[PDB]
């Protein structure tokens, strides 16, 4: 089969574009064409539904009319037509908002049309340059096929952001480079398919299919409805006397199509389900640590790990997995194969669902009967010595404290009676300070290092175990300047601070990233730069206004201890992978092998009007969200449980094609 | 609708926050825009936050820097100059502009439908 090297290096060239050109469609549409956001919104989700649906526009114009190989090629060149509209349509210098416009929506839809109707004939094509005879063979190359279509997306996704930023077009920011390459990239892989036209082996197509198999199944549904007579409507079956006319090669046909239609029912609902990971997951991935100790992961980028297992375990399936099951009598008939992916997809939800339930168990750590937790800030400009002790300089913490930074450690501070009054020895520019903090036992405590002219102070902060409500982090600040501040992170109550070195009152606010806060003072009104803000996690700001670099907040945390890292949801993606690998490859291989040989292509346009379907749930649902993330991942199991039950009830039942 | 407007002088290197109230209706339902007008002939795109404030836009000069916000609770919209300079001393108008599918630019004086009365910022 060495004609399908021009088969794969033309689905990822091609899959490898239209990824590309996803990404930065919202954007183009936001930033360009300065567009609402609700009709951006409306008109992406429309592009990619029409994407989705078209598929049939595909198959039935290949196999009725125009064979295949002439529909890739035909519908191709519209492709790239599409392509090129586009690319001309973020051209900034001719025409404004009307040719810019009118040539961007003529783009989306002729790429859309050309997308949808080149992935299910593709694959057609593909399959057909085997012999039945290698029947085997062929699962390979479907298993190779998907192995290059996730290569296609793993690549734009590290190299889309590559193109998009800070380049120059004509005089604004460059958006027809990032339509360009995915333009230039696609028609490159028209002139890899196309040299193969010596190499292939061109099915001729044997008849107005779709047309036949619309007029069989219209006077199918004629025959048994005999009214006021009837003795034998159609008997042992549905279409058994839909045979007097349309000739029975052709009625074996149909009635596959038909059964392997009943057969797809209730998968749409399944790829709805699985759809819901790509965002409900992130947002798990917001609360919980990142840094990894090699590098800080942001959560965002969790999302390419998945086309990544991928591409590592459909080799390592497929050469391993599905020999080692075939040590024994253990028979996967393709059906198999797809209920069990069912059951991983289901299982990667339950655990899903049970690191949920972990991680809303963050506290952070409860003292004990001779424990203080101490956490000391420095901000003296040099670097200062900390030492605290008891009665008669008896050790009770030694550590060297450097200069400006943040802090999240802490230290179990083992106090010896119901109060000491902590002796506290700190050295700095080689001067010595000691200075006495009743405290009481079992608490927080934290300690300010500041500059207090040539010498330093200590200043302790005694921390009220205040939790803060699931999914949302409490803040409390401490001014060093000279009036009076008030910093409103929240919507009504404007919060306020003390001049020289105060302390500000909780103040509990909506977890994530506050770039900027509203700040007065008596005169001067600025913002700081917050930062990223986890939840369950009590923050101190220090505000300083240093000669020299003016106004900077200085971080200072409280921390849950069972903070889960980012991994431990490697797990849940291992499990939807692998029932993502053991369900397409299968379902792609399953469709072309119990496809009659006169519509080859329509099987893959019902698969991919199932993804289709599927995502047109994503749509409906997704705005009908009220439930807390746990229960949603239990619903999202059970659900996605019962369809496996249907799927496996159906097809024990679902007779093959021979 | 019935939209208001709060902010005032500035010294020449300062900072401000500019105060939008809606007073009628729903202020989810409403998208929302900056608009300024030097005391010349002009009238100046500055800064769009739709609705509910997932996306924002800043005009190319966007002066220092800007940043929109709004909090559909209350129905307030907040603009943040941070390096007001000896220009832009302006009437900064607050615009409002219903949720419609159009294909007209989010930051033109065509898709806003209502801009109240504006501040007097100077500096």
């Amino acid at each position: 089969p060495v004609s399908i090297a021009f088969i794969v290096v033309n689905e990822f060239c091609e899959r490898f574009s239209y990824y590309g050109m996803k990404a930065v469609l919202t954007l183009y549409f936001l930033y360009f064409l300065h567009w609402n956001e609700d009709t951006s919104t409306s008109v992406y989700h429309a592009f990619s539904s029409l994407c989705y649906f078209t598929p049939i526009l595909g198959a039935a114009i290949a196999d009725s009319w125009l064979g295949k190989f002439k529909t890739i090629i035909y519908l191709s060149l519209v492709y790239v037509l599409g392509h090129v509209f586009k690319s001309l349509g973020a051209i900034p210098i001719l025409g404004g908002k009307m040719l810019h416009t009118i040539l961007s929506l003529v783009g989306l839809s002729l790429i859309a049309l050309g997308t949808g109707g080149i992935k299910p004939c593709v694959a057609a094509f593909g399959g057909d340059q085997f012999e039945e005879e290698h029947a085997e063979a062929r699962t390979r190359y479907f298993s190779v096929f998907y192995l290059a279509i996730n290569a296609g997306s793993l690549i734009s996704t590290f190299i889309t952001p590559m193109l998009r930023g800070d380049v120059k077009c004509f005089g604004q920011d460059c958006y027809a480079l990032a339509f360009g390459v995915p333009g230039l990239l696609m028609v490159l892989a028209l002139v890899v398919f196309a040299m193969g036209s010596k190499m292939y082996r061109k099915p001729p197509p044997e008849g107005n299919i779709v047309a036949q198999v619309i007029k069989c199944i219209w006077f199918a549904l004629c025959n048994r409805f005999r009214n006021r007579s009837g003795d034998l409507p159609k008997r042992q079956h549905w279409l058994d006397w839909a045979a007097e006319k349309y000739p029975k090669h052709l009625i074996a046909d149909v009635k596959a199509l038909t059964r392997v239609l009943f057969l797809y029912i209730p998968l749409p609902m399944f790829w709805a389900l699985l759809d819901q990971q790509g965002s409900r997951w992130t947002l798990q991935a917001n609360k919980m640590n990142g840094d990894l100790g090699f590098f800080v992961l942001q959560p965002d980028q969790m999302q390419v790990l998945n086309p990544f297992l991928v591409l590592i375990f459909i080799p390592l399936f497929d050469l391993v997995i599905y020999r080692l099951i075939s040590k024994c009598r253990i028979n996967f008939s393709s059906l198999r194969k797809m209920a069990v992916g069912m059951i991983l997809a289901c299982l990667a939800f339950a655990v899903a669902a049970l690191v949920e339930t972990k991680i809303n168990g963050m506290i952070h750590p409860q003292p004990a009967s001779q424990e203080i937790f101490l956490q000391v800030l420095n901000l003296a400009d040099g670097d200062v010595k900390v030492t605290v002790l008891g009665s008669r300089n008896n050790s009770l913490l030694v550590e060297s404290v450097s200069s400006f930074q943040n802090t999240t450690h802490y230290s179990k501070l083992h106090l010896e009676a119901k109060s000491q009054d902590l002796h506290f020895h700190l050295k700095y520019n080689s001067l010595s300070v000691h200075n006495d903090h009743s405290v009481e036992e079992k608490n927080c405590y934290q300690l300010l290092i500041h500059q207090d002219g040539e010498s330093i102070s200590s200043m302790l902060v005694k921390d009220t175990g205040i939790k803060p409500a699931n999914g949302m982090a409490a803040i409390r600040f401490i001014n060093t300047l000279h009036k009076d501040l008030n910093i409103s992170l929240d919507t009504d109550a404007p919060l306020s601070v003390g001049k020289d070195y105060g302390v500000s009152a909780y103040r509990t606010v909506l977890r994530g990233k506050y770039p900027a806060v509203h700040c007065e003072t008596e005169d001067k009104v600025f913002s700081l730069d917050l930062g990223q803000l986890d939840f369950g996690t009590t923050y101190l700001f220090v505000i300083t206004n240093i000669t020299s670099q003016g106004l900077q907040a200085w971080k200072a945390e409280d921390i849950p201890v069972n903070k889960l890292s980012i991994a431990w949801q490697l797990p849940q993606y291992v499990l939807v992978t692998a029932a993502e690998v053991m369900f397409s490859v299968t379902g792609l291989e399953f469709s072309y092998s119990q496809a009659p040989s006169s519509m080859k292509s329509v099987l893959q346009a019902a698969w991919l009007l199932t993804v289709a379907v599927g995502n047109i749930i994503v749509l409906v649902v997704a705005q009908f969200s009220g439930l807390a993330q746990w229960a949603e991942f239990v619903l999202f199991s059970c659900l996605l449980l019962v369809v496996c039950l249907i799927f496996s009830v159906m097809a024990y039942y679902y007779v093959p094609l021979k | 609708q019935l939209v208001e407007s709060g902010g005032g002088l500035v010294q020449p290197g300062g900072s401000l926050r500019l105060l939008c109230v809606a007073s009628g209706r729903p202020f989810n339902d409403y998208d929302m825009g900056w608009f300024r007008q030097a005391p010349g002939k002009e009238r100046e795109f500055v800064a769009s936050i739709s609705w509910s404030g997932r996306v924002t836009d800043y005009s190319d000069s966007m002066k220092g820097r800007c940043t929109v916000s709004r909090d559909n609770a209350k129905g307030t919209m907040f603009l943040q100059m941070s390096n007001l300079v000896p220009r832009d001393t302006a009437v900064y108008y607050c615009a409002a502009a219903r949720r419609r599918w159009t294909f007209k630019a989010t930051n033109t004086e065509e898709f806003y439908e209502t801009w109240g009365q504006g501040t007097q910022v100077t500096v």
